[PDB]
């Protein structure tokens, strides 16, 4: 009793998730923050 | 100031052109190597050697 | 006088190299046009 | 003020909820990687909310308008920003794993949830799970748990973004005209 | 008074610009090192060619060391020319358990 | 200088550049991690001008359409198996006609 | 001249 078959399809998905995704989300956060700041920033006249 | 502004603008221009050149080279590396989510297409470098697919 | 059929031995055909010229032209023209537009913008608001 | 207090209360509630969900994730089966259980992000949000409650108590108690108050208001703001970033990252990880898990057929084995993704050719990725009571029980409720958890971190990230936005709008939106 | 970048903020801006420039230069150096080491050129990797239909095509003298065929992998000759196995002044020894077939010298 | 709208455009430009640079750095790190990069070559796959080289095993799925297998100068090529070693040939019709087989005992 | 984006 010793069966051995090798259909294993290894793929480097852990590295992609650990590396690309955090920087993509950081870039998205920075972009939305910049756009919001530019739309805002002195849209209101504080009279008196 | 009339002299530091030129330096700042030139540095911004150089920074951005360097970034664009680097981005183009990296995109070329990605395209010519058939990079995908899984990895280097069929090749897969492992701790003992290679593993073609 | 036939032993095996093995309909799996398919050698790679006369597959010529894929034309890198078109994609290289695309990915060289995009940054070239970007740089040209940038130089025009620099001339425009640096000289005015 | 009142609105920052409400935001901090919502932050603490959502942090405790996501930490409870992550603890349940860990307790169900040790078949899942540390990344797939975002309870660390929940703990980060929890300490964020603890700092927030302490902030909104001390601001209503004493020392309201000194320089150091702002000096760690900036700390509060950046900490909430990192909380939002970690929540969005957890959302992305959960979405990727759910997308992987939602388009495959699985079968049961004697002691594990051994199965493979649909494959054009007979070699493909294989996944096995610890101590599976039934492959039709863990898989079938794991998706529901994932969806609920996704909604949880989405709301938590939105709340964090609003908390970051409110104080900045307090500072850099109104400019004084008269004197 | 005056408007714009006046005091410490100008120094902070110039420091941030310098730091960003340093980071960009470091990234460019890393990419250039990659290009130099792997010999990436306009014609491709210069040693392999990742075809679209999942077929690597080596184009240089390859030293694979030890080969471990696993499944559906049968060493075959190229398209309709030959399959020549040569031993550079060394015997070519087939094997199966105890059965042998050794092409030595003489 | 940089009084008004120029400042609020320069800040946005710097932010966009920083985001692009961060994404590029992430891509570079991903490349450095997918390929086990060393100053000599990818992992143990040493790369030089003449060609490739290995140090260790090399698993292979699917057929291998080599042109001419050779052997090292200092060692004798030693093909091996456990069941049998089959060498075949084909006619103009792509059919097996002659074949040698190093079997279990004969 | 309070500076921000
Ligand atoms: C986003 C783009 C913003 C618009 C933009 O850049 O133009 C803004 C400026 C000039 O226009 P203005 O608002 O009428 O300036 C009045 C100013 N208060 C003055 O009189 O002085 O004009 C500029 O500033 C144009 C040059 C932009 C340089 C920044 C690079 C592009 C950023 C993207
Ligand atoms: C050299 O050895 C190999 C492996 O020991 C032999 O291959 C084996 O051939 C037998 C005979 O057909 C196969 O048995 C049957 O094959 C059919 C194919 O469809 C399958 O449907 C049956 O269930 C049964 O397995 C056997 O599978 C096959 N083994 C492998 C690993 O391919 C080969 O015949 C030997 N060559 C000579 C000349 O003796
Ligand atoms: C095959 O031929 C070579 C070359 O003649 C033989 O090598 C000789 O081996 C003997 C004893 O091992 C030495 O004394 C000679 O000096 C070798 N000759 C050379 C030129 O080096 C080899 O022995 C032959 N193989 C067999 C099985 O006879
Ligand atoms: C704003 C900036 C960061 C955008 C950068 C876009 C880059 C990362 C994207 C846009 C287009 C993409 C390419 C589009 C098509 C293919 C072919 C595919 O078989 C392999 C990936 C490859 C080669 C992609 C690699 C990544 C790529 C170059
Ligand atoms: C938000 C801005 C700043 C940046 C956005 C970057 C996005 C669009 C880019 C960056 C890297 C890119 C990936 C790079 C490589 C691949 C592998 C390819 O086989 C499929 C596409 C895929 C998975 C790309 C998808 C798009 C991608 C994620
Ligand atoms: C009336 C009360 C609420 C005003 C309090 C002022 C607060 C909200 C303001 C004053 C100064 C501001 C900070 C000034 C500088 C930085 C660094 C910058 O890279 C991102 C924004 C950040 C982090 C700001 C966040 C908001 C901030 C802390
Ligand atoms: C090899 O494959 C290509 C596919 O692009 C085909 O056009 C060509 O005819 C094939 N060559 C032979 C000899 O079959």
């Amino acid at each position: 009793e010793v069966p051995d078959r090798d259909p294993e399809k290894s793929s480097e998905d852990d590295v992609y998730l650990h590396t690309v995704i955090p920087a993509v989300v950081v870039a998205a956060i920075l972009l939305i923050a910049g756009i919001i700041a530019m739309i805002c920033y002195r849209k209101k006249r504080k009279g008196k | 100031y009339g002299w530091r502004k030129r330096c700042l603008y030139f540095f911004v221009l150089l920074l951005m052109i360097l970034i664009l050149v680097n981005l183009a080279m990296t995109i070329w590396i990605l395209k010519v190597m058939n990079f995908t989510i899984d990895g280097m297409g069929n090749l897969r470098i492992t701790e003992k050697g290679l593993k073609l697919e | 006088g036939i032993l095996e059929h093995d309909p799996f031995f398919c050698p790679p055909t006369e597959a010529t190299d894929r034309d890198f010229l078109t994609d290289a032209l695309v990915t060289l023209l995009v940054p070239l046009l970007v740089a040209l537009l940038l130089t025009l913008l620099l001339a425009y608001i640096m000289c005015f | 003020c009142r609105f920052p207090l409400l935001l901090a209360l919502l932050q603490l509630a959502l942090g405790i909820a996501v930490t409870v969900l992550g603890f349940l994730m860990a307790s169900i089966s040790p078949s899942l990687l540390v990344r797939d259980t975002p309870f660390w992000a929940g703990s980060i949000v929890c300490v964020v909310a603890y700092l927030g409650l302490f902030m909104l108590c001390v601001s209503y108690q004493v020392d309201e308008r000194t320089c150091v108050q702002f000096s760690m208001k900036v700390f509060y703001f950046l900490l909430s920003a990192l909380g939002l970033m970690v929540c969005m990252l957890a959302v992305a990880f959960a979405a990727h794993h759910y997308s992987l898990l939602a388009q495959f057929t699985c079968e049961t084995s004697l002691d594990s949830c051994q199965c493979k993704l649909p494959s054009s050719e007979p070699l493909s990725r294989a996944f096995v799970y610890r101590d599976v009571t039934d492959c039709t029980s863990v898989t079938g409720t794991f998706k529901l748990f994932l969806i609920i958890q996704m909604v949880l971190n989405l709301v938590c990230g939105l709340v964090c973004l609003l908390a970051c936005f409110v104080m900045w709008k307090h500072r850099y939106q109104v400019f004084y005209v008269g004197v | 008074h005056k408007t714009g970048l006046r005091g410490r903020k100008g120094n902070l801006a110039i420091c941030v610009i310098v730091l960003l420039f340093i980071l960009a230069v470091i990234n460019l150096l890393i990419t250039l090192v990659i290009w130099a080491v792997i010999r990436i050129g306009p014609n491709g990797c210069d040693s392999m060619e990742f075809h679209e239909s999942g077929l690597l095509r080596f184009k240089q003298v390859s030293d694979m060391g030890v080969i471990h065929p696993l499944y559906k992998s049968t060493v075959g000759g190229r398209r309709n020319e030959n399959l020549v196995i040569t031993g550079n002044n060394q015997p070519i020894v087939f094997q199966q358990g105890t059965t042998k077939l050794s092409v030595e010298k003489n | 200088g940089i009084y008004g709208w120029r400042k609020r455009c320069l800040y946005l430009f710097v932010l966009l550049l920083l985001a692009i640079l961060v994404v590029n750095l992430a891509l570079t790190i991903w490349i450095l991690k997918v390929m086990w990069f060393s100053p000599i070559g990818m992992g143990h796959l040493h790369v030089t001008a003449d060609g490739l080289r290995l140090e260790g095993e090399s698993e292979f799925l699917f057929p291998l359409y080599a042109k001419e297998i050779r052997s090292r100068v200092d060692s004798s090529l030693l093909l091996q198996s456990t069941q049998n070693v089959t060498v075949s040939a084909r006619n103009s019709e792509g059919e097996v006609t002659g074949r040698v087989k190093v079997g279990a005992q004969m | 001249a309070l500076p921000k984006m």
